[PDB]
């Protein structure tokens, strides 16, 4: 369970940034898998064919 | 149907956006409000966001 | 007439092999194709990493996706095959009977 603290979040501005980029590398590695997946059921398209 | 022509064609087009020859704040156009449809990749715009 | 049937019979079969050799032709140009198109891709990733003002947090960024295409190139290469020949995988040298 998260505690009552006791005063203000001192310096939270770097707290949110370093937040964001978490969610923002997620966010291109996501892509990257994205792309990733994209080659393959393209080379898979075209073995099939052949 | 499946020819490597209109996905060259096609995927030369998408992969622009990086555009390795500005160092301008911006990096893309979702900095600008720009987004895209990953499901499909058509792109769609805000007003509010584009303005300010 | 049978010296005739011999060779008739052969070259039969040569047809054969020859649209065999075809087929496994234009499976391996199939998967260059897609090593290629990667490739490019990570062209285009190497001249955004030349801009001046990047941060090194971009470079591990660009980083990434160098890394994907390297991983998928290697995947592609290693895993395709035709008929239990993994013809991307080493270097090798076949014959097509066609005579």
């Amino acid at each position: 369970l998260a505690e009552a603290a006791a005063t203000t979040t001192e310096n939270p501005l770097q707290k949110i940034d370093a937040a964001l980029a978490q969610v923002d590398t997620l966010r291109s590695d996501l892509g990257a898998v994205q792309n990733r997946f994209n080659s393959a059921i393209t080379n898979l398209g075209n073995t099939v064919n052949n | 149907l499946g020819d490597s022509v209109v996905r060259t064609i096609q995927t030369g087009i998408r992969a622009q956006f990086a555009n390795s020859g500005s160092n301008s704040a911006f990096k893309t156009m979702a900095e600008i409000g720009i987004t895209q449809d990953g499901t499909s990749g058509k792109l769609k715009i805000d007003d509010d966001k584009l303005t300010k | 007439a049978n010296r005739f049937t011999a060779n008739i019979k052969g070259l039969t079969q040569a047809s054969r092999n020859a649209n065999d050799g075809i087929s496994i032709a234009q499976t391996t140009e199939g998967a260059l194709n897609e090593i290629n198109n990667n490739l490019q891709r990570v062209r285009e990733l190497a001249v955004q990493s030349a801009n001046s003002t990047n941060s090194q947090s971009d470079l591990d960024s660009i980083q990434a996706e160098i890394t994907q295409r390297l991983n998928e190139i290697d995947r592609v290469s290693g895993q395709t095959q035709f008929n239990g020949v993994k013809v991307l995988a080493q270097d090798n040298t076949l014959t097509i009977q066609v005579g």
